């Protein structure tokens, strides 16, 4: 996951 | 004999107003706000623009609240010392008589031009709407009447737009106190009517005496020269391009679509990955979608170059 | 002498003559040509005189109240709440008149 | 008939007029109108050229010629400067002209009348 | 039959030149440089502008050094493979024949316009001198020649028209620039594809007017509207004002005279104080000469406001 | 004064 990722 | 509208404009403009003649250059607006703000039955005051070719004096008009006894008004104002060198002496207000309406040129009544003036008219109505904090439905209501209630050919092909132009113009005379035909604003109706007391007439447009291909050709040519000699002064936006930096920012704003208050998704290629902030997506694009960003960078530059090229190659579809 | 150097406005006829000589004069024809050149000459004249005009009038009360704006010495030029009222009255009169078909038959006269 | 101002395709003055005619309820036989809408059409085209510019650039950007014409970026080893060879070429064309000027080649010269 | 000048142009353009037809879009300039930079008796190559309405193919013209065997040249180039898809086959260069000179509009010959163009022609001569690193006296030499050596012949513009045609002709022959279409070209032959017969002038009938007054009034009025609707977009400099901060900085840049390297003098009224740097003076001005600065920043603000007031009062000296 | 020469 990357910065701020919200799966 | 003055028209109903001109005669009515005249009476309105003078009603519950006093003239104050010989207003000196040294007299300030603050001095006048002192003298008059204290008085309750004064609603507004107007000051003519100085005209030095004639002389140093202006005119001051005091507009009183409706149903003001104008003997009391004089009594209430007469004797007021604005400064040592000027004591107020009111008198009944005047407007130049026995004049002919000022003729507006042929060209103002032509298809092309009339419609330009229409866009300007609308814009001046909206300006006046914001400036004087009025309703924003003036142009709306005017055109609604003009459509619904017709008026009796003897008419040009331009009639609908002239009628409307004429009335948008008349709205600005009465409400804004703007003389569209001179682009002078005024502080009151009486002030405006000093310069256009009979209003304006229109010179009729002759489809025969129309004579402008040559002026288009020249215009376009001089515009081309500018692209080569003064590119920095040319309206890039008008030509459907942007400064590289600006173009690239507009691509980032478009692809970082806001799903919720604190949810911002990537829309670059098939990518639909979400983020909890707008600037969280802006990092993503830098890392993964380099290829795409290079492309945008290249397009931004080339697009700038292209539009500034007088005789560039052109899409076949955009010629006959 | 060159009008494009001088602070004073040269008449359209006196201008023609300077131009005739300056560029080596039927006037008849020139009259119909230099209408635009004279407009641009005046535009230019106005422009370079502009600063001098301000320099002399900047301390006169009439000129300051028009143009002098500065938030540091409380010199704003807002629209008075008094005036806003005055305009809304003129608005409302106009729309009452509109709705009573006052302006149904209105149009600028012809010349 | 549809709005040319929305369409990416160009439209003959004759066809533009007809749209204008119906769009603004003008009872005029196109040659009645021919002189009026010269400017309007010109701006219609300017406006078209404008909003189609980006799409043209996008489709041609990777072609060799288009890159050579417009693509500049020191950072990706692309620029446009006048070749030392061309300066030489142009200088000889100058010197011919001035030799011709001085030898009276252009004393009788003038653009013919129509 | 072709004029000497057009016939000569033709021969000059083709002399020691080879045509390469059917040049594909994918073919880069870098490719062509590789192929020809080595060949010493080649001086220039010139690629045509793609014309996609007609065809996806340009034309490449190879220009050889003076006194070149144009069989040695064909042989030296023929068989060069620029890429897999296009190998070079040289052909004798062509220019479209049996054409009528492209007529220029009447307005180009009118005095007001003829003079604008004259100023634009000079600006393109000077642009060509910097771009192509040529002499800067081309303009002077052409004018001095015509002043000295007269012609055997006529309108009232003649002196200008004559000069304009030669200034236009200079650009054609030297900077390969078609002033009339604002197209730059890479070689004489390339230009002469679109103007092989050159151009002609349609005569100016002074009797014919296009309501010059009307287009002016309308122009002036629109310029006036812009002052109110789009002041930010208006060219303040042209109207004899400066944005406030710039105006002020230009004044300080006058009253600050640097006397050596770290010696800066204040020339405001009866002052002669010296400072290390100019910004040390700019402070001194603010501390000591406040009164003077207060006045400058006042005058800058009003001058801005003034020039943007469409119906401002004006010096009687600048009317009639 | 500040940065003033003598
Ligand atoms: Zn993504
Ligand atoms: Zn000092």
């Amino acid at each position: 996951k990357e910065d701020g990722e919200i799966s | 004999q003055l028209s109903k509208w001109n005669q009515d404009s005249r009476n309105d403009a003078m009603e519950n107003t006093l003239l104050v003649s010989h207003v000196l250059p040294n007299i300030s607006v603050a001095q006048i706000h002192n003298a008059l703000d204290g008085i309750s039955f004064v609603q507004h005051f107007s000051l003519s623009t100085i005209n030095l070719i004639k002389n140093d004096e202006r005119s001051l008009w005091v507009h009183f609240k409706a149903g003001t006894n104008m003997d009391g008004a004089k009594e209430a104002v007469d004797g007021i010392q604005l400064d040592s060198n000027f004591t107020i002496e009111s008198e009944n207000p005047k407007i130049p008589t026995h004049t002919h309406p000022i003729p507006i040129f042929e060209i103002a009544s032509s298809e092309q031009t009339c419609k330009n003036l229409l866009e300007k008219l609308i814009r001046f109505i909206d300006r006046a709407s914001t400036k004087y904090s009025l309703p924003n439905d003036a142009a709306q209501r005017i055109e609604d009447r003009l459509k619904t209630h017709a008026s009796m050919d003897d008419k040009p092909t331009n009639f609908h737009d002239i009628r409307l132009s004429d009335l948008y113009a008349e709205y600005l005379r009465q409400v804004a106190t703007f003389d569209f035909w001179t682009s002078k604003e005024y502080e009151s109706l009486i002030a405006l009517l000093q310069d256009s007391p009979a209003g304006y007439s229109r010179k009729k447009f002759n489809p025969s005496k129309e004579v402008q291909e040559e002026n288009i050709w020249l215009s376009d040519l001089e515009n081309n020269f500018a692209c080569l000699l003064e590119p920095e002064n040319v309206d890039i936006k008008a030509k459907g391009a942007l400064p590289v930096e600006d173009f690239i920012n507009n691509e980032l704003d478009s692809v970082i679509m806001k799903e919720d208050e604190q949810k911002y998704r990537c829309h670059v290629g098939t990518c639909a990955k979400l983020f909890l902030g707008p600037e969280f997506v802006r990092k993503h694009i830098n890392k993964k979608h380099k290829d795409w960003l290079d492309h945008i960078k290249k397009v931004a530059i080339c697009l700038y170059g292209y539009v500034l090229d007088p005789c560039r190659a052109m899409d076949p579809k955009v010629v006959s | 002498i060159d009008p494009y150097t001088q602070t004073n406005a040269v008449s359209y006829e006196r201008f023609i003559r300077w131009y005739s000589k300056e560029n080596h004069a039927t006037t008849e024809d020139l009259y119909n040509s230099l209408h635009g050149t004279y407009n641009n000459y005046k535009q230019d004249l106005y422009a370079r005189t502009a600063r001098s005009f301000v320099e002399s009038h900047c301390d006169e009360a009439w000129f300051e109240d028009s143009y002098w704006v500065d938030e540091s010495q409380g010199r704003v030029l807002e629209v008075s709440e008094n005036e806003k009222s005055y305009r809304r009255a003129l608005y409302d009169k106009f729309m009452d008149r509109l709705d009573a078909g006052y302006y149904d038959d209105f149009q600028l006269p012809t010349a």
